[PDB]
């Protein structure tokens, strides 16, 4: 996912 | 696709010799090459990978080398098992492509072939066919040419040849040519011949027979 | 130890579909890439394609696109190669290959699967004796196995009694039917004194005919 | 107790190399003990930081050390219609060193890797790498289990599952007695953290230079997880091994996850198949519980006990106020198959921002009383804030609640004295185990020799 | 009897017995009269009034300014603590009491620095707060007539693995591998210094855009530090309530997390924001710890507000408990209701009055009885809660000295947390007699020069  | 020109296609050598196979690529592949071995009537075995690295379990007498587009496999002090097929394979690009192949044959003194012609059988003739057989046994080198003749004139349609791999304990080759005709067409003519051409004799060895005659 | 047990030889008809296998032994198929290679006597070696059994992604040579279809099942630990709309050119030996250490190499090979495509139905061989023509120090006889399908056929002389001094030639395909010949050499004092018989067996048709060589 | 704080030995390395960021003892084939030191900012060939490793022989006066040379050139291999790349710039070689038998393992947790295929790529990311060396024979080898050839697009489709592009393998490291290298990778699986194991003998026999991507069939990586408790937990920030299941044929792994469960931090004991046997939860959030783990039998009952460091623990003080000092937890292994209960002892720091617990080193039996002892670092502790290492002695009931000895930093401020430790090895062959302390901020290593007990 | 039964030797020992003892230095005292007795008993034996040495613990005020009604206007001449200074006098083992009053003044100046997360995950939020500057001040105007607002933004440490470093076009446009475009990555950047012009806020926001990084946690704590320790840059006013609003939609990086980027140097707590308005130690200095953040927030008197989404509210609500004085509000997904929660947070801030003591001597101990709500006394309590702006409370204080200290002149302070003003208590320890000022060293009365005559009796001089 990360920066979402 | 990258083309792999593997040469020579075959070489006749003896035990203890040191031979070197080469492999040329249509472009640079930076040591991304592998060498394979296929003993006669058996599967493949890995020899080399990434140019020079031996596969586990491989004798040290094998050794790869080269760079750019030209590489070489070298076998020091040949052994009896080393007489087999050998291929190179590049994996620098997809699709992978192999080389033509190279067969290590045993070398020996030249030898002429023992020609033997055989007319059709009684069982076959009564069936409606006629096959003439011409065996060319025990000769060296392998390069040989057969020529059938009916009433002195050459015949090429209906011939099936079959060669043998280098025999074990004499290192000679053999061949079997079979001319097949119909029973009707076989009786239109009288003379039948098979001529053998080998480097041994400048003049071809000939063996014939006559139908309706013994 | 790494071993690749491929499936047994296949014999199908043109237009059908075949599916070869390549079971892994001593390791997990999921470890490395798995390639498939086609081998023919004249054409030589051809790379079909590869597969990563872990994820199922594949790559093919544009020559086999549509024809070849490679798959893999981590459960059975086996990789497969399916060939659709078969022809005569699809008659070849197929090998499954994986690398040793290098990700992109071709080091370990299976024993190979032989595939033959032909409409030829099972046919028994017609054995014929070959006697010389009506003299030398040594004589040479022969035997002719003609018109049979499929391979192979075990040929022997005097029921295996006569072994040395014999040349059995490879079989050849004569229009959807195989042909084979064998020759043997002895001294003139052995024939026609000592009887010689040609013993051929065709397991397919379950026929084992024998023919004694008669002089002329 | 009986460590000599007067006559120390000082090894040193280039300025700004962080010499002493990592260290460990090293015995050659003849048992001659040495000291391997990592300098993760040593200059390379192009005058750019790549890190380096030094192998210091034992000399009571210390001095400069020779380099343990490794390949520092970037590599490239065009193969399989792809282009493999390794970038050793800023890789940090020597950010963790460990010795086993006559082999040294030095790792570069931030070595970057990228695969190009036409216009696509796998992204340039720090997979990390470890360089293995046999100094006596000159043999060399590498191990980079998190390298891959999958393109960027593939990961996006699969929702970034099993993403080993940011592992940073070698961040932490340990080697079992059997010879199985275990690498912590706190960035593996999209910052969940993974471990990676593989026999040393198989790493050497399967490595060839230039290949970059090769298979090590006997390796064994841990597993991804859909559990948000493990998200951004940095599983593998610190690793160790021990015996915690009774079965002596199996080797159990200890792993630290300092940001596990929303920065609650935790540490798990596992088997060689990564099946969790126990889990120990942090006491306070952002205390980085699991920053450092240690395994040793302190109460002389044969059973390894566990020690966990929470450098940023904030102790409660008067008037509802908290003071960052750090803390260390002791977990004694119970008899037979039983779970590790509450901590048997809590060791809390004193000096504000001192980070008591930033390193924990088993010393073996220092005072030779039959109980193994430990040393706890406070890289910014002591009344001066220069550093401090406290020795706690073992006893039947666990550990002494108060230190037997305190080693103040002989270096200046900012040396990070105690950031790395290592003990339980007799380097001078006088019958007592000795302690080496690193101070990468001052680019030096301080050897403390253990002398006969005075009392 | 306790002053007589102790059998003291001097005036100094007499007063040390009990706060109710007295000493008589009269010459014409009877033969066997005890000089150490009650003030009533001494005058009953014809002791001269001047000769009585009887200190009394008092507590008079010095500065008693009146509590201001409106915190608006003036040159920060607002008083919210009363009294501001009192002189305290005690004697050994005695205790005196005094009171203090605190008021949460109306219309007190307020600073509001908006610290905005602008990682790619904050895409939707930016649009919602387009007109935040004005729709705000309107609601805020009802609690303060002197407001100032500023704006700053943060993402994460622009360094691998947090940052995308490939292809080369990904550095200038981290959204390169996508179909869109975004700003280059940045740690923390100051945008707008605290100002009373609200339209400067709106127009500065309207020019902002998000960036993009790899890992979901963000370096928001790096930006809380700098926005706190960079006084002159952010523009915090000396006499104003300081509100630092922290907005994010994800987890946050903490101390020791930087080691995944090669960053090991602890946070030094100093300012590193230059003229380019960008945090320059971002790629070289680790994230701050919660203890270091608490130190500077308490030092600069900043009130931190965690305005976060509901998917992480439980996380920051747990951090808020490790950073006393911190409050949390729920960001309704798109930051639609940020407006209302800041006002609710400001009321929550000014609803507590907790006293704090500084520089208290070892000898003195204090006790408190709070008067919160409507004259409801609460013993053993020095903090009030549930208050509104404009309310006023008071506390009853008693200082119990233990013995007599060496230093006779000390002074401590009593201050409410977050408040500017404070009560200064100047303590004076009276355990000596005025007759001691005029003693006779080597007197003729005491053992012929071998003693000292003070307060009537003969003391053994120095050296014996
Ligand atoms: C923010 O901070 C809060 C406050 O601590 C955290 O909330 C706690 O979270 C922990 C972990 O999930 C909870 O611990 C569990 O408690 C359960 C029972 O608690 C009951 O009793 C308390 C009061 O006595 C009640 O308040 C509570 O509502 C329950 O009624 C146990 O069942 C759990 O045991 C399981 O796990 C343990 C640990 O492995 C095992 O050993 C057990 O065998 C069992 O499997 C566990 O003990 C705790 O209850 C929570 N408290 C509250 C008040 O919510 C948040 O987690 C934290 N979150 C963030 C993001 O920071
Ligand atoms: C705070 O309140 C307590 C009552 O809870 C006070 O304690 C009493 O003080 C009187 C003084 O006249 C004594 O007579 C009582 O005996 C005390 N009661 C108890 C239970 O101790 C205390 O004096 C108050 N202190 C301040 C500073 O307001
Ligand atoms: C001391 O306490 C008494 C009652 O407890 C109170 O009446 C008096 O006002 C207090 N002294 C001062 C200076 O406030
Ligand atoms: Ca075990
Ligand atoms: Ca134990
Ligand atoms: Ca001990
Ligand atoms: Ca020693
Ligand atoms: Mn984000
Ligand atoms: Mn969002
Ligand atoms: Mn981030």
């Amino acid at each position: 996912a990360g920066d979402v | 696709d990258i083309l792999m020109t593997q040469s020579p296609s075959s070489m006749s050598v003896s035990l203890g010799d040191t031979v070197s196979i080469t492999c040329h690529a249509s472009q640079g592949i930076s040591s991304n090459i592998g060498w394979l071995q296929q003993k006669p009537g058996k599967s493949f075995m890995g020899l080399i990978y990434y140019g020079t690295n031996l596969v586990d379990g491989v004798p040290s007498r094998f050794s790869g080398s080269g760079s750019g587009a030209d590489y070489s496999l070298t076998i020091s002090s040949l052994d009896s098992e080393d007489f087999a097929d050998y291929y190179c394979v590049q994996y620098a690009q997809l699709p992978y492509t192999f080389g033509g192949g190279t067969k290590l044959e045993i070398k020996r003194a030249d030898a002429a072939p023992t020609v033997s012609i055989f007319p059709p059988s009684s069982e076959q003739l009564t069936s409606g066919g006629a096959s003439v057989v011409c065996f060319l046994n025990n000769f060296y080198p392998k390069d040989i040419n057969v020529k059938w003749k009916i009433d002195g004139s050459e015949r090429q349609n209906g011939v099936l040849n079959s060669w043998t791999d280098q025999d074990s304990k004499d290192s000679t080759y053999s061949m079997s040519s079979t001319l097949t005709l119909t029973k009707d067409e076989y009786e239109r003519h009288n003379s039948y011949t098979c001529e053998a051409t080998h480097k041994t004799s400048t003049s071809p060895i000939v063996k014939s027979f006559n139908r309706n005659e013994c | 130890e790494v071993q690749l047990q491929q499936s047994g030889a296949e014999l199908v008809k043109p237009g059908a579909s075949v599916k070869l296998s390549c079971t892994a032994s001593g390791f997990n198929i999921k470890d490395t890439y798995v390639h498939w290679v086609k081998q023919r006597p004249e054409q030589g070696l051809e790379w079909i394609g590869r597969i990563d059994p872990a994820n199922g992604y594949t790559k093919y040579d544009p020559k086999f696109q549509g024809k070849a279809t490679i798959t893999a099942d981590t459960s059975s630990n086996t990789a497969y190669l399916q060939l659709s709309s078969l022809t005569s050119e699809d008659t070849a030996v197929y090998y499954c290959v994986r690398p040793l250490y290098d990700y992109y190499a071709m080091d370990y090979w299976g024993q190979g699967t032989s595939v033959t495509v032909s409409s030829a139905k099972t046919t028994a061989p017609s054995v014929y004796p070959l006697a010389p023509v009506c003299t030398g120090s040594s004589v040479t006889l022969g035997c002719l196995v003609k018109g049979y399908f499929p391979e192979p056929v075990t040929l022997t002389w005097n029921s295996g009694s006569l072994s040395s001094g014999v040349h059995t030639f490879p079989a050849v395909l004569q229009s959807d039917l195989y042909t084979l010949s064998s020759s043997v050499t002895v001294t003139s004092s052995t024939w026609p004194s000592q009887s010689i018989t040609c013993n051929v067996a065709h397991p397919a048709s379950s026929t084992k005919v024998d023919k004694k060589i008669e002089p002329r | 107790l009986n460590l000599d704080p007067v006559q120390l030995t000082f090894y040193a390395g280039p300025n700004g190399s962080q010499f002493g960021f990592s260290l460990d003892f090293h015995k050659d084939s003849h048992g001659r003990v040495a000291i391997v030191v990592g300098a993760p900012r040593t200059l390379g060939p192009s005058q750019e930081e790549t890190g380096g490793v030094f192998l210091c022989p034992w000399r009571a006066e210390g001095g400069q050390c020779p380099s343990l040379l490794f390949d520092l050139r970037d590599e490239t291999r065009n193969v399989g219609s792809q282009t493999l790349q390794t970038f050793k710039a800023r890789q940090g070689l020597g950010a963790s060193v460990v010795s086993w038998s006559d082999v040294i393992v030095a790792c570069a947790p931030w070595q970057h890797w990228n695969v190009l295929e036409k216009t696509e790529e796998a992204e340039k990311t720090p997979v990390g790498s470890c360089f293995l060396a046999q100094p006596e024979s000159g043999r060399r080898a590498e191990y980079s289990p998190c390298r891959g050839n999958t393109l960027s697009r593939i990961y996006v489709e699969n929702d970034f599952s099993w993403d080993k592009r940011y592992c940073e393998a070698g961040f932490s490291s340990v080697v079992t007695q059997a010879g199985e290298l275990v690498l912590g990778a706190p960035g593996g699986y999209y910052f969940l953290g993974l471990l990676a194991q593989a026999p040393v003998a198989d790493i050497f026999s399967s490595y060839r230079p230039g290949i970059l991507l090769w298979h090590v069939s006997s390796q064994s990586l841990s597993f991804d997880s859909s559990n948000p408790e493990y998200f951004d937990g940095y599983w593998g920030y610190s690793v160790a091994v021990g015996e915690f299941d009774g079965d002596l044929n199996t080797t159990e792994y200890v792993v630290g996850a300092p940001t596990w469960s929303w920065t609650l931090g935790a540490v798990e004991i596992l088997d060689s198949y990564y099946q969790r046997l126990h889990r120990l939860r942090g006491e306070q959030m952002a205390s980085y519980f699991g920053h450092s783990v240690a395994v040793t039998d302190v109460n002389g009952d044969g059973r390894h006990d566990l020690l966990v460091g929470a450098p940023l623990y904030m102790e409660s003080r008067a008037d509802r106020k908290l003071a960052e000092v750090g803390r260390v937890y002791l977990f004694l292994q119970p008899r037979g198959p039983h779970a590790l209960g509450a901590p048997s002892l809590l060791l809390t720091g004193t000096q504000l921002y001192g980070r008591f617990g930033s390193a924990i080193a088993p010393l073996g039996d220092l005072d030779r009383d039959g109980y193994n002892d430990i040393a706890v670092a406070a890289p910014y502790g002591g009344p001066s804030g220069r550093g401090q290492v406290l020795v706690f002695l073992g006893q039947s009931e666990g550990l002494r609640s108060r230190p037997s000895q305190v080693l103040d930093s002989p270096f200046p401020t900012g040396s990070a004295f105690g950031f790395s430790l290592r003990g339980a090895v007799d380097i001078d062959d006088n019958g007592y185990p000795d302690l080496i302390v690193g101070a990468y901020g001052a680019n030096q290593v301080a050897v403390y020799r253990a002398q006969p007990v005075v009392k | 009897n306790i002053c007589t039964t102790r059998g003291v030797s001097s005036c100094q020992q007499c007063l040390a017995v009990s706060p109710m003892c007295a000493w008589c230095s009269d010459e014409a005292l009877p033969l066997g009269s005890p000089r150490c007795d009650l003030k009533e008993n001494l005058l009953k034996d014809n002791c001269a009034p001047e000769s009585i040495e009887f200190p009394v613990s008092e507590a008079r005020v010095l500065e008693d300014r009146p509590l201001s009604d409106k915190g608006s206007g003036d040159s920060s001449q607002v008083t919210q603590v009363s009294p501001q200074r009192i002189a305290l006098r005690l004697r050994p083992d005695d205790s005196k009491n005094f009171s203090i009053q605190v008021r949460q003044v109306e219309d007190y100046p307020v600073d509001i620095y908006y610290l905005m997360d602008l990682s790619y995950s904050m895409k939707d939020d930016l649009w919602s707060i387009q007109n935040l500057g004005t729709k705000l001040a309107t609601q805020m105007r009802k609690l303060t007539s002197n407001l100032r607002i500023g704006f700053g933004a943060f993402v994460d440490k622009p360094v691998s693995p947090y940052m995308y470093i490939s292809p080369p076009e990904a550095l200038e446009n981290p959204c390169y591998d996508m179909k869109t475009t975004c700003l280059p990555m940045f740690g923390y950047k100051h945008v707008l210094t605290l100002t009373d012009q609200v339209t400067r806020f709106n127009e500065e926001v309207k020019k902002q855009s998000v960036s993009r990084n790899r890992d979901a946690p963000e370096g928001g704590f790096d930006a809380i530090m700098q926005a706190t320790v960079c006084d002159e840059k952010i523009g915090w006013r000396n006499d104003a309530s300081h509100l630092l609003v922290f907005t994010t939609d994800a987890k946050t990086h903490i101390a020791l997390d930087g080691r995944l980027a090669g960053i090991v140097q602890p946070n030094d707590g100093q300012c590193h924001v230059g003229s380019d308005n960008h945090y320059s130690a971002s790629t070289t200095m680790d994230y701050p710890s919660l203890g270091l953040m608490t130190e500077k927030l308490s030092q600069k008197n900043i009130n931190l507000i965690f305005a976060v989404t509901e998917n992480v509210v439980n996380l920051y609500q747990n951090y808020s408990e490790l950073i006393p004085g911190t409050t949390v509000g729920v960001l309704s997904m798109d930051s639609s209701n940020v407006l209302q929660l800041i006002v609710d947070a400001y009321g929550k801030i000014r609803s507590k009055v907790e006293l704090e003591v500084r520089d208290l001597p070892e000898e003195l101990s204090l006790s408190f009885n709070a008067t919160c709500l409507n004259n409801e006394v609460i013993p053993g309590l020095k903090s009030c809660m549930g208050l509104k702006i404009g309310d006023t409370v008071s506390f009853s204080i008693e200082a119990k000295v233990r013995g007599c200290p060496q230093e006779k002149e000390k002074s401590f302070t009593i201050k409410p947390v977050g408040f500017k003003d404070s009560l200064i208590v100047q303590v004076t320890f009276d355990c000596d007699c005025a007759c001691q000022a005029q003693a006779e060293p080597n007197s003729h009365r005491c053992n012929n020069g071998n003693g000292t005559f003070e307060c009537g009796v003969c003391r053994c001089g120095p050296g014996w």
